[PDB]
């Protein structure tokens, strides 16, 4: 019961914090989406047939020839940003569906009403990634390191998942990103490799180096390095509780 | 009381906290905050308090 | 070396194509989020009166 | 108090301007959805043209090494999509070498 | 004084969109780096021409 | 003891009037900054990989023909101050290069 108290007040409060709604949440995390066949998702038919050449070769090629088409369809900006969120919804199946098997229920003209119902809830989740991306804020250097590696984001997960728990540890993660300022990519890309450590998150953050270790070795007893996102997080939930 | 007690300012190996409190409270400063100052003090060292 | 003066002629032709696109686009969404909060401010503005 | 309700009344018709010129550029033909369709449909088509046209360079350079007898003329230099500023000038340095 | 702080707020949501238009300068595509790399690339490529 | 009180608040007084912070000049002037690979320097090796083209002579014409690039990877305006930047760091050869 007091769980259950403690994260309706968080994720409210995580939510105003936002400056967002429980509509643009529900829209950003539901599950109960429509089947119907929406012009947009019409348009992101016929353009992903016609535009795409000869069939290719699954996440390595088909995918690299296709996020242009995607970033075009669905208003993204990159299509780094568009191949890494294929990649994020190819591990992760709507309705069983990879991205191949949506070109091949696409291109056809002739499917079934399950067959339209499982692309229309493709495009839907696709779309809720796009704004789940453009909402937070992620130039994709952040995104694609989740999504590839997503042990960088907790040791336990494995599978980045559409939660809204992973929401908000997205939004915490964006924010001391951007809290690290002028070193923010010095810090994301020392998070890719084992040897993010103190002095660095500590020149970065501008607090003490010995404080920044003492709380990386209350967490963790020996590990020196910033091995993990969900240790940087409880070691600034230190420091925020010691200053 | 200014006495000679030698007190190793490293963040952890006090044990005397009632010179420590009262250093800290008069220089309204942190343990690892004291022990940079003194480190300062004597270029990156701390031979002995 | 006409058919490969040809063929490079027209990508610097669709190079140049793709940057007036994208910076196009990057002004358009620059525009359209100066509208959303214009309306917001809007909003709270006649709260205040 | 007339006076503040008409200035009250002023700032509701500010207020459905912004809204109207928020509605106009959803509702334009070229808005954000059209660059954004565009700049992803001409990146994919500038991609593949590259592909097409380095290859292009690739035959010249091989009848250049066969005309002149030496197999180590090597006059295009590998890259020139350079992709993290999405290839552009690419047939600059095609055009230069 | 309720006036106040709901003109306070007005001016913490100025300051709020006025640092979203700075991130999106920063993090647009054809931001100032793009340029400054065409500009440097291009000069270079000019001169050997 | 007064040089260095006289040094402090006279570095404390320059500071103040360019709008500086302490973290800021230590940005521009510190010694032990990171030795992670950035993708900015990815971008500066390939970037000065690629677009050079052969191996040229020393600070009287590789400097001249790099500067334009090294202007390009990081963000300077003029490939003149990118030149003379060069010389700089020519004549400082920080760890041994």
């Amino acid at each position: 019961l007091t769980q259950l108290i403690s994260f309706l007040f968080q994720c409210t409060q995580w939510l105003t914090t936002q400056k967002w709604s429980v509509s643009d949440v529900f829209l950003m995390t539901t599950d109960n989406y429509s089947t119907v066949l929406t012009p947009d998702i019409e348009n992101l038919i016929t353009t992903l047939s016609n535009g795409l050449s000869t069939l290719s070769l699954g996440d390595d090629e088909l995918i690299r020839a296709a996020a242009p088409l995607i970033a075009a369809s669905i208003q993204m900006d990159s299509a780094k940003t568009a191949e890494t969120i294929l990649l994020w919804i190819n591990q992760i199946k709507p309705q069983g569906l990879t991205f191949d098997d949506f070109m091949i229920i696409a291109a056809n003209r002739d499917r079934s009403e399950n067959e339209t119902s499982n692309m229309v809830a493709f495009c839907q989740v696709l779309g809720q990634l796009s704004l789940i991306v453009r909402n937070i804020g992620l130039s994709e250097n952040e995104l694609t390191l989740l999504v590839t590696k997503p042990e960088k984001f907790q040791s336990e997960t494995t599978a980045l998942q559409h939660d809204l728990p992973t929401l908000q540890a997205l939004t915490r993660f964006h924010a001391v990103i951007m809290r690290c300022g002028s070193y923010a990519t010095e810090i994301l890309t020392a998070l890719e490799l084992g040897a993010l450590t103190a002095e660095q998150l500590a020149v970065a953050l501008k607090f003490d180096a010995q404080v920044v270790t003492q709380a990386l070795q209350q967490t963790d007893l020996g590990v020196n390095t910033f091995t993990n996102w969900r240790t940087i997080d409880v070691t600034l939930q230190w420091l925020d509780v010691a200053a | 009381s200014a006495d000679n007690t030698k007190l190793d300012l490293t963040p952890g190996e006090s044990k005397n906290h009632f010179y420590l409190g009262i250093m800290k409270r008069a220089f309204r400063v942190n343990d690892t905050e004291l022990y940079t100052l003194w480190k300062l003090a004597n270029g990156g060292t701390n031979p002995e308090f | 070396l006409e058919n490969a003066k040809w063929g490079v002629s027209q990508l610097i032709q669709f190079g140049n194509t793709l940057l007036s696109i994208t910076e196009r686009q990057d002004a358009e969404a620059l525009a359209e989020i100066l509208q959303t909060q214009g309306s917001e401010l809007a909003l709270q503005s006649i709260k205040m009166q | 108090r007339e006076a503040a309700v008409l200035q009250k009344n002023y700032l509701e018709t500010q207020q459905a301007q912004t809204q109207a010129q928020l509605a106009f550029l959803q509702s334009k033909f070229s808005n954000a959805a059209l660059y954004n369709w565009l700049r992803g449909r001409l990146s994919a088509i500038y991609y593949q043209f590259y592909d097409l046209a380095v290859s292009l360079c690739l035959m010249a350079e091989q009848t250049y090494q066969y005309e002149l007898n030496n197999a180590a003329a090597h006059f295009i230099k590998p890259g020139a999509w350079h992709g993290t500023y999405a290839g552009l000038l690419a047939g600059e340095t095609l055009m230069l070498n």
